[PDB]
């Protein structure tokens, strides 16, 4: 299941 | 056995052309089965395995939110890390993600990873215990503070110990009879003449599942080194993979050597000779 | 800004027979970044609807991609696969040998 977001770099 | 999740994100930056390109697949083992390219006017997440092609659309709507966000959030770090590194917006840049949990043999959480890439170099990394980063610079020492005030490394922990885990279940309990199946290499031994005193002896492992694979040439007697050419596992294009190891041998001595192959598949490693 | 080199495979997704339909495929790997021209040859010629996998990478961060059309193997017809990246010098063509 992709995930809901992504890190913030 | 063991059995993984894992994804791989890739984000491309267009200059001068708007948003950038983004690519994203998804993986049960050495299974591809989801695929989201959003290089059209509406892309979708979509089935790329045959047991995902009965799903609701309710799933698809999700993935499909899912990975245009995280798009959206690539598109952000893209345009963030070219500060970082006081870049030009009109080079071409690439940012990629590959996350994912593993299960031990008992098919409890055993592992899970993540990292990110810039430029095709290590950039964030977050560490075996899912608490910590490893950042190999000053400008990804930004991005793991900022993780680190956030809380994020516990974010990703949540997904990859929690959400991973039952999918994966689920994806495993949907393509049972191929996930789980085991494909054993097919062998056979070929001959091929360099001169008159000299000959290649090439080992072949066909159709096999997993790509996990293991090719050695042996020679009769103790002590012994053999200069072996081995290429990297390939695909079929079928879902099974290919792989040979061939070794140069004197005319005439090809019977004092052994091809072994080990494989999942095989309850006893195979010999072969020529 | 790392550039790395694509290794190329041209193989058969059968053992080859003439006269008997098979998958020609051009196997491209460890190449960055991503963007590549890769053309399957038949005499020379360029092979018109190849389809290829949707990009992934190696735990290196290279990409890789499988090229592949269907073909029938002749004792007269010569295929390869035609390569070029921002990496290499000149581009890369790899003739299919039925026997790697
Ligand atoms: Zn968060
Ligand atoms: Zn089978
Ligand atoms: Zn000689």
């Amino acid at each position: 299941r992709f995930p809901a977001k992504a890190p913030l770099l | 056995g063991s059995h993984s999740l894992k994804y791989f994100h890739t984000s491309v930056s267009r200059p001068g052309r708007g948003e950038p390109r983004f690519i994203s697949v998804g993986y049960v083992d050495d299974t591809q089965f989801v695929r989201f390219d959003n290089d059209a006017a509406s892309p979708r997440m979509v089935p790329r395995a045959p047991w995902m092609e009965q799903e609701g659309s309710e799933y698809w709507d999700r993935e499909t939110r899912s990975a245009r966000d995280t798009a959206q959030i690539f598109r952000v770090n893209l345009r963030t890390l070219r500060g970082y590194y006081n870049q030009s917006e009109a080079g071409s840049h690439t940012l990629q993600w590959m996350h994912g949990c593993e299960l031990g043999p008992d098919g409890r959480f055993l592992r899970g990873y993540e990292q990110f890439a810039y430029d095709g170099k290590d950039y964030l990394t977050l560490n075996e215990d899912l608490r910590s980063w490893t950042a190999v610079d000053t400008a990804a020492q930004i991005s793991e503070q900022k993780s680190n005030d956030a809380s994020e490394a516990e974010h990703q922990r949540a997904y990859l110990e929690d959400t991973c885990v039952e999918w994966l279940h689920k994806y495993l309990e949907k393509g049972k009879e191929t996930l789980l199946h085991l494909e054993p290499p097919k062998t056979h031994v070929t001959h091929h003449p360099i001169s008159d005193h000299e000959a290649t002896l090439r080992c072949w492992a066909l159709g096999f599942y997993p790509a996990e694979i293991t090719l050695t040439w042996q020679q009769d007697g103790e002590g012994h080194t053999q200069d072996t050419e081995l290429v990297e596992t390939r695909p079929a294009g079928d879902g099974t993979f290919q792989k040979w190891a061939a070794v140069v041998v004197p005319s005439g001595e090809e019977q004092r050597y052994t091809c072994h192959v080990q494989h999942e598949g095989l309850p006893e490693p195979v010999t072969l000779r020529w | 800004m790392i550039q790395r080199t694509p290794k190329i495979q041209v193989y058969s997704r059968h053992p080859a027979e003439n006269g008997k339909s098979n998958f020609l495929n051009c196997y491209v790997s460890g190449f960055h970044p991503s963007d590549i021209e890769v053309d399957l040859l038949k005499n020379g010629e360029r092979i018109e609807k190849v389809e290829h996998s949707d990009l992934s990478f190696s735990k290196d961060w290279s990409f890789y991609l499988l090229y592949y059309t269907e073909f029938t193997p002749t004792e007269k017809d010569e295929y390869a696969c035609r390569v070029n990246h921002v990496t290499l010098s000149q581009p890369k063509i790899v003739k299919w040998d039925r026997d790697m």
